RNA sequence: GCGUUGGAUUGUUCACCCACUAAUAGGGAACGUGAGCUGGGUUUAGACCGUCGUGAGACAGGUUAGUUUUACCCUACUGAU
RNA sequence: GUGGCCUAUCGAUCCUUUAGUCCCUCGGAAUUUGAGGCUAGAGGUGCCAGAAAAGUUACCACAGGGAUAACUGGCUUGUG
RNA sequence: GAAGACAUUGUCAGGUGGGGAGUUUGGCUGGGGCGGCACAUCUGUUAAACGAUAACGCAGAUGUCCUAAGGGGGGCUCAUG
RNA sequence: GUGAUUUCUGCCCAGUGCUCUGAAUGUCAAAGUGAAGAAAUUCAACCAAGCGCGGGUAAACGGCGGAAGGUAGCCAAAUGCCUCGUCAUCUAAUUAGUGACGCGCAUGAAUGGAUUAACGAGAUUCCCACUGUCCCUAUCUACUAUCUAGCGAAACCACAGCCAAGGGAACGGGCUUGGCAGAAUCAGCGGGGAAAGAAGACCCUGUUGAGCUUGACUCUAGUUUGACAUUGUGAAG
RNA sequence: GCCCUGAAAAUGGAUGGCGCUCAAGCGUGUUACCUAUACUCUACCGUCAGGGUUGAUAUGAUGCCCUGACGAGUAGGCAGGCGUGGAGGUCAGUGACGAAGCCUAGACCGUAAGGUCGGGUCGAACGGCCUCUAGUGCAGAUCUUGGUGGUAGUAGCAAAUAUUCAAAUGAGAACUUUGAAGACUGAAGUGGGGAAAGGUUCCACGUCAACAGCAGUUGGACGUGGGUUAGUCGAUCCUAAGA
RNA sequence: AAAUAUGUAAGAAGUCCUUGUUACUUAAUUGAACGUGGACAUUUGAAUGAAGAGCUUUUAGUGGGCCAUUUUUGGUAAGCAGAACUGGCGAUGCGGGAUGAACCGAACGUAGAGUUAAGGUGCCGGAAUACACGCUCAUCAGACACCACAAAAGGUGUUAG
RNA sequence: GUCGAAUUUGGGUAUAGGGGCGAAAGACUAAUCGAACCAUCUAGUAGCUGGUUCCUGCCGAAGUUUCCCUCAGGAUAGCAG
RNA sequence: GGAAUACUGCCAGCUGGGACUGAGGACUGCGACGUAAGUCAAGGAUGCUGGCAUAAUGGUUAUAUGCCGCCCGUCUUGAAACACGGACCAAGGAGUCUAACGUCUAUGCGAGUGUUUGGGUGUAAAACCCAUACGCGUAAUGAAAGUGAACGUAGGUUGGGGCCUCGCAAGAGGUGCACAAUCGACCGAUCCUGAUGUCUUCGGAUGGAUUUGAGUAAGAGCAUAGCUGUUGGGACCCGAAAG
RNA sequence: CUUAGUAACGGCGAGUGAAGCGGCAAAAGCUCAAAUUUGAAAUCUGGUACCUUCGGUGCCCGAGUUGUAAUUUGGAGAGGGCAACUUUGGGGCCGUUCCUUGUCUAUGUUCCUUGGAACAGGACGUCAUAGAGGGUGAGAAUCCCGUGUGGCGAGGAGUGCGGUUCUUUGUAAAGUGCCUUCGAAGAGUCGAGUUGUUUGGGAAUGCAGCUCUAAGUGGGUGGUAAAUUCCAUCUAAAGCUAAAUAUUGGCGAGAGACCGAUAGCGAACAAGUACAGUGAUGGAAAGAUGAAAAGAACUUUGAAAAGAGAGUGAAAAAGUACGUGAAAUUGUUGAAAGGGAAGGGCAUUUGAUCAGACA
């Protein structure tokens, strides 16, 4: 609101907080990003290194949909199973009754292995998987089924 | 005009932008107009459901191909398999799309089943003009919802052959990369 | 205390001669004094010459022509009720 | 012993070019030219933290400046 | 009558083009200009015995030179009298 | 372009322009042609005008020393810095005027030189006449000013209005210390109010302009040259 | 050492002035005395810091209370408050028995921004508190618009030779009308007609608030009416430069 | 070869005794570095002080300065130009220097009382025309820091040596 | 000054803004000319000048470093809340 | 030879005169004098008396007297300036809104978070209700192809608030979150090493490197709102010469 | 809505900057050219007569074979052969829907006080699917118009459909199975070079000029130029088509935490008016007596304007210079001070003036 601003407090003080010597002029120093290499170089070299120049190779007509691949770590693998069914699967760790998890149906592309899963067999279906993620899954008695 | 540690901004306001500002003050008013238009069209047109039946299709692109949605219209082959012609189908409330083709048997079977259920749950009044009064259902889409097909059962047995899935991906990737160079070597010899 | 001039040439300050005279001393007062004057000079715009510059033009070089506004107020001063 | 006994003797982005790796990309799929990237140098900015740049105005204009010259006044007195 | 597949006209290409258009025509500085560079640097001094320290302060220097004038080892000892 | 008449208009074509029925195997665009390559493409030859080379041209631009070295004339001249140049004349006395002299800072031949009767609200010097320009001021007339009746503005205005010195933004109406100081006023007056009239035209600054000029940077109308199209028909070398 | 010579500048003039001579001068010593927003003690205001106190039956634990120290300020920062237009809630708020506004060297509260009351004038709406919102506070900008001063009953109302006597009219006559007299324009006129331009200013009657930079009974003013007559005068027709 | 300035140290992250690790190092368990366990408490390793120490984020104004003492450069010099350390003015009133941005004293909430600073006590003007020893007579005496000026050279004026 | 002509002048007509017209002064083109007037783009940009509106309380500066066609301006560090 | 006095210093020795102040508000403390009861000058004034009860005190206002006081605003090292604006009065008159953001703070929910594009509904621009997506976050690192975060109680050492045990206390021991320093481990890039196996050129195990990253190592974010700050916009207000 | 301030462009500086997918609103499809009707131009303008007149019929000229109808547009489709069923067309009338309008449909002006006026205050009631708003001599649900809820009419539009009714259209037209032969599809255009312009489009995104100029198992596209080999995907050079979208103009309505006569549009008024400029253009100022003119009869002074009385009104402290009537500035009256400004601060005298307790 206007009644809480410092403009109200500056009423009657001549300079309105802008100073008598320097004053409040229109555009001292240029507009926008002017003088980035001449009189604003120091503020660009620090706080913004890498601004000037080009590095990589171009890519004409890039479609982001080609690079869609959300990642899911093993420490959150069991969150895909609904809570009302997690408890019975944890206590009944056995073959011929391993739960099947469709990571693609949950909106994930690749399975990464970061955390630790319980020693319970599980059938994991995914498009991609890291080397470490598969090893931990098989160490618990599970298997990875590649899908498309 | 550069000072302090701040992000670089890219506000595009160097044209006469104030001449082309659109504020949607009529958001509530347009909703009233749309509801009035739907109400008056439903009363005016027929006891018809105000919308046409749509088929189920697979969304393109690797990002969205895991889901099915509503398409534009049933193919000529789909309507033929249901025992009706394209011209008659349009007059009964079935959308027909002549440029879509069938290559998936599962999608073809699902769309044929939709057409069968639609014909069994509608009454086509005769052209004589008797037209007995019937209750109007305003949404054919709600009557025939689209469901995601099932993919797998909840639980199975662990069938492991000892082959690594990570190894399988690496070999398949490597095979495609060197396919051309290996064929050239065989051709030269 | 009291005086310290008259002229030829020069816009001249200065300078230089002629002459008279007791004497023709030096200076200040916003380099006294332009709503006191004058406007010859310098220093707007026109024009000419010499040297310089390819040129437009330049020259603390020469030459000619070029608008000088207002006091009835306050004070000061001069007189007057 | 990682140049000259020591204290000076020199140069960013963009672009071009060379060397190296013969590696990555040309996005429907390949082969071969070409092009584009990765790492290290060279081509130069001497106004040397690096705009590409001739005069004139006595026909003149604007924003300003007593932060700054052409009069008095003030300090100084070499010179007179 | 003349003229003739040449002039002409259309599209590109080279030259010419202050007739015209647009723009530019450093900084420091005992005012500015002219000169100088104190604008990127090095030695000594000014500098007031740590370091730092100004002026168009003082005396000078740099945009190079060297396949050895670089690196190691050995032997030797210079100017002058 | 020069600027009546009279008289006379010298030398220089190296430079910058302009021009040529001159020269040839310098430089050179697109198109076209040839070679190499699987092609994109690269390379080479040929090659218009112009430029370069050669000749002409000064009443073209301009120059005339210690390409040609200022000729005929003229001058301290409106052109000479030194300079108020030197001599003569004019005056009692002349930085003035006129006549001579000329190594002329920096005169000069149609960027015209020299001379000229007549003419000129042009710039200068002297003489006669004449006069209040002056010695040296005086007097007269009309209309103002002045006073009254009626009518009745403007500039300007921080507040205001007596001085001397002091210190002070280095020249006070106010401040400090002294001098002093008595209502209300009229006609004059130009010392002061650093009086009024205008955001200094001079000077500097600004990464503010405009007019004008030029082989400054970058372009452009026009024009010129080549190729292709318009564009067909017959013959020869 | 003190004093004197050396020692000359412009309006009149400054140990600050008067004045001072065994000083009221110069050098030195000893005491008394005078007074700063400084120092010491006390009160009060605020700020900061460290602490005490939830026990009901009496109200603010952002409350109340105890202890110590501190207080200059441009540019600038932050905090707590005052005032204005409008909005939600509330005070079953004020008011034609007088709301708002305005005037008032009358009274009271607050350090202050301000708030409250009495008296006068006036005539229809307006306020307290809890919150919301902004086109929200002026001495200046050679500020904008409007209004008003000093100057000031002042500058001035002086070109074009010049007016005078009487009567009539009228409330009123240097200025209107008539008569008489004196004068001027002096035929390239202050005379007699027109082109362009103006547009009823032409004429009569009535009339004087404003206008005629004095006056006014007069008028090119104000009000109401009247007035421009063409076969021969022009336009119309012709062509000029040109369009 | 000073004076003034200037680096480091004055303990627990310390000292000592014993012996574990390593691919480093040594002829070599030799050493180096880092550790296990044991012994020594705050007169626990000089003085004084300590409105507690440490740490982070964010943003205003400013980027024309000037003056005084001392050191110091250019210049005949300047209320001139340019540096060093500190204190000031700017941003600051109050008492004193008549008067003054910078000097002296002292820094400021509203009041009362007392005492002082620098400077003063003939009158203006609050306070001794106090006390004491001397010096000085000027026909241009003199009178208080910054400060608003005077010299070389002279006098049988007078005083002391 | 000139006054029988390169004379003076009415009306008609022609030339329009980078254009016209000029016996030529950068003169004139409706009091406007070294590029007229009118409206719009336009509230054109300004490192430059001026102004910037209530109270009390607490804290409280800088004119210095480095870089910049930087020297009347910014960035950066410092000082401050 | 024996004193006195001067000078300086000390006394928890005595005593007279004058001025300013009276804060606090039941009791509580430390002491004094007393055999005791009590008293007292001992953690801040009481006692007695007189006059008047109104303009007498006091407030306001005008004037007089003593001393003091230069015109505000602005730029500036420096303004009362012979620097600039201002003759006077009234009304108007200048940091705003928007898009995208930094820090901080409040609120909701939390490995999630955001109902309002749209649909439903309605006492109709309000309020109420809702699906699917999408944005940001939950994974980084490379130019790219690509690969992708536990040797271990998610590590060791040092310092750590709080808690636990012993102790009257002081202290000692145990455990130690956040945070600080440091040594390691893990993931990507770069430079090396190149096992089992081979479409004999593929594959890249294992072990390293004074290299490198805006990483991992029992998540903190998303949304709304506010002050302050940033950029583009007329951009705090008024102002060019031009094009 | 999002993608996204992203890919990309850019003295790679300042800056610029799309598209595919995903959710949603709205949804709708189509027809010419290219074929022999060939056992029958089967098509159409106009004129004329008549009629049931947005047209129909007969007749007569004309257009047209250098191509007017039927049939087919790539999703196809066409010429033959065979075998089967299924499905209607064009109008009147009355209703309904839509729009433009009319009319009808509650409850106090009962008492007291103030006032010029009751619409104020107090007391007692009534209606309410009506306590929105306005008017009437001051704040009115109940005095008036309206408001709320319903009823009864009048005049048109469109065939959207809900019923009834008159015509049999028609040896008509359409759809569907199998076999066989076929299957025409747009040229100075695509494409290429070059020049200019433009785009995020980069060995060149679109557009245009000039030059060259195609093919038919072909042609275009697949975001890095080229040769070679495949693959995917559409079908250009001809055409029509509602809704969701836009709207500072025009017409008709409903609103606001907007402005309140220097504000808000320049204009609340005889405002684009008065006025200025040759012209293009420029462009104001200006709202309020009272409930009602009841706008002051009459007397008197004066030449008159007017004054002094009287009168009207609740009020002339409302008199057509009119609500309220501030400041600058001015007149009169009263008090005070004043020897080259005035004003101010601290303190007290004097004069004037005033609140507080009398407990
Ligand atoms: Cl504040
Ligand atoms: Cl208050
Ligand atoms: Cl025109
Ligand atoms: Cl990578
Ligand atoms: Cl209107
Ligand atoms: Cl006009
Ligand atoms: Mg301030
Ligand atoms: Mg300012
Ligand atoms: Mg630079
Ligand atoms: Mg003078
Ligand atoms: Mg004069
Ligand atoms: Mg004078
Ligand atoms: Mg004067
Ligand atoms: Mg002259
Ligand atoms: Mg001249
Ligand atoms: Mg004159
Ligand atoms: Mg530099
Ligand atoms: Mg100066
Ligand atoms: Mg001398
Ligand atoms: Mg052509
Ligand atoms: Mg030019
Ligand atoms: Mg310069
Ligand atoms: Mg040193
Ligand atoms: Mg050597
Ligand atoms: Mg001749
Ligand atoms: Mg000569
Ligand atoms: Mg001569
Ligand atoms: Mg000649
Ligand atoms: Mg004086
Ligand atoms: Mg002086
Ligand atoms: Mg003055
Ligand atoms: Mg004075
Ligand atoms: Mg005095
Ligand atoms: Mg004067
Ligand atoms: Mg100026
Ligand atoms: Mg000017
Ligand atoms: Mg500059
Ligand atoms: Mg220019
Ligand atoms: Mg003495
Ligand atoms: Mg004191
Ligand atoms: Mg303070
Ligand atoms: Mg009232
Ligand atoms: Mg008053
Ligand atoms: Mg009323
Ligand atoms: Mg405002
Ligand atoms: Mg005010
Ligand atoms: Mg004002
Ligand atoms: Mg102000
Ligand atoms: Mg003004
Ligand atoms: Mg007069
Ligand atoms: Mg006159
Ligand atoms: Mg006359
Ligand atoms: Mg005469
Ligand atoms: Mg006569
Ligand atoms: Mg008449
Ligand atoms: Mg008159
Ligand atoms: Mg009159
Ligand atoms: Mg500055
Ligand atoms: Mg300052
Ligand atoms: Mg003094
Ligand atoms: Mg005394
Ligand atoms: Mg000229
Ligand atoms: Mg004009
Ligand atoms: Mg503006
Ligand atoms: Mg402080
Ligand atoms: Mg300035
Ligand atoms: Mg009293
Ligand atoms: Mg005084
Ligand atoms: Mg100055
Ligand atoms: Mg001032
Ligand atoms: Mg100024
Ligand atoms: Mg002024
Ligand atoms: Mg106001
Ligand atoms: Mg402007
Ligand atoms: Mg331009
Ligand atoms: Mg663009
Ligand atoms: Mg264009
Ligand atoms: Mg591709
Ligand atoms: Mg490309
Ligand atoms: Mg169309
Ligand atoms: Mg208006
Ligand atoms: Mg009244
Ligand atoms: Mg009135
Ligand atoms: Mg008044």
């Amino acid at each position: 609101p206007s009644r809480f601003t410092k403009t109200r407090k500056h009423r009657g003080h001549v300079s309105a907080g802008k100073g008598r010597i320097g004053k409040h002029r229109k555009h001292p120093g240029g507009r926008g990003m002017a003088g980035g290499q001449h009189h604003h170089r120091i503020n660009m070299d620090k706080y913004h290194p890498g601004y000037f120049g080009k590095v990589g190779m171009r890519y004409f007509h890039k479609q982001q949909a080609h690079f869609w691949k959300p990642v899911l770590n093993l420490d959150k693998l069991w969150t895909l199973i609904p809570e009302d069914k997690r408890d019975q699967y944890l206590k009944s760790a056995s073959k011929e009754t391993a739960p099947v998890i469709d990571t693609l149906a949950a909106g994930y592309g690749k399975i990464l292995g970061k955390g630790r899963i319980p020693n319970v067999p599980v059938i994991v279906k995914a498009r991609f998987v890291s080397k470490l993620a598969e090893e931990k899954i098989r160490a618990a008695g599970g298997v990875v089924e590649l899908i498309a | 005009a550069i000072s302090k540690n701040l992000p670089i901004l890219k506000n595009h306001f160097r044209k006469h932008w104030q001449e082309r500002v659109k504020v949607h003050f009529d958001q509530a008013g347009k909703k009233v107009s749309r509801r009035n238009a739907r109400a008056t069209r439903a009363a005016k047109i027929a006891p018809r459901p105000l919308d046409l039946l749509r088929p189920v299709v697979r969304a393109p692109t690797v990002k969205y191909n895991r889901k099915v949605r509503a398409g534009r219209g049933f193919t000529l082959a789909e309507v033929k398999a249901a025992g009706l012609t394209a011209a008659y189908a349009r007059t009964i409330g079935i959308a027909v799309d002549h440029r879509r083709q069938n290559r998936n048997q599962e999608i073809f079977d699902a769309n044929v089943q939709r057409l069968k259920e639609y014909q069994s749950k509608i009454i086509v009044f005769p052209r004589n003009g008797k037209a007995p009064e019937a209750e109007q259902v305003l949404s054919a889409a709600a009557t025939f919802p689209i469901a995601q097909p099932a993919t797998d059962v909840e639980a199975r047995a662990v069938q492991d052959n000892g082959e690594s899935a990570f190894r399988t991906l690496r070999l398949a990737r490597s095979e495609k990369k060197f396919r051309g160079i290996r064929e050239k070597r065989a051709r030269e010899k």
